[PDB]
This record gives C-alpha cells, sequence and structure tokens, in this order.
C-alpha cells in the first residue's frame, strides 16, 4: 500500500524464475533476438538436421 | 562463456576483479594462493 498508487505491475513477480515484472516481460517478448553465439551452439550444428 | 581450466569455483560473492563472462569474475585470493572464480 503506497497511498493508493498501484505499483504491482512495474514491481517484480517472484513466481517465475527470472525476477522480471509484467512490463519488462512485455518488452523482452516484443523485441526479438537474432540468437547469436553468446550461448554455445557448436553442438547444435554438429548434428545435421 | 566457455570453460575455465586452472581456477576453482567458490560459493561466495565479491565486487569482482577480472571479468570473464556471463556474470562470472575471477580474482587472485588466498582462499596458499590460487585463482578462484565466482558470481
Ligand atoms: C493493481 O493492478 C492489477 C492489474 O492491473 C490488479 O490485479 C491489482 O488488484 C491492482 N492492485 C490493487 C491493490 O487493486
Amino acid at each position: 500500500y503506497f497511498g493508493g498508487f498501484n505499483f504491482s505491475q512495474i514491481l517484480p513477480d517472484p513466481s517465475k524464475p527470472s525476477k522480471r515484472s509484467f512490463i519488462e516481460d512485455l518488452l523482452f517478448n516484443k523485441v526479438t533476438l537474432a540468437d547469436a553465439g553468446f550461448i554455445k551452439q557448436y553442438g547444435d550444428c554438429l548434428g545435421d538436421i | 562463456a566457455g570453460c575455465l581450466i586452472g581456477a576453482e569455483y567458490v560459493n561466495n560473492s565479491y565486487e569482482c576483479d577480472i571479468p570473464i563472462g556471463a556474470g562470472i569474475c575471477a580474482s587472485y585470493q588466498t582462499q596458499s594462493q590460487s585463482i578462484i572464480a565466482y558470481t
């Protein structure tokens, strides 16, 4: 209770493992990524599928 | 970021000294002296 101001949407939600709010999840889902090699992906292209 | 050969993982947390990768740093600490890695 912050004087009637509802901050429950920009504040983090601890149900999900990544401690991100509702609006931050919308921002991360809206901006797609190129899926670069910051995570290792040599073993994905070792198998020819 | 890869794998680290020559350093040991500690379950601690410090304002880190040498950056490595995704949230992992390294430092030359006494806990005999060695290279340790941490978050
Ligand atoms: C704040 O807003 C959310 C959704 O907009 C709502 O579920 C929640 O009940 C609101 N908080 C209060 C105290 O009414």
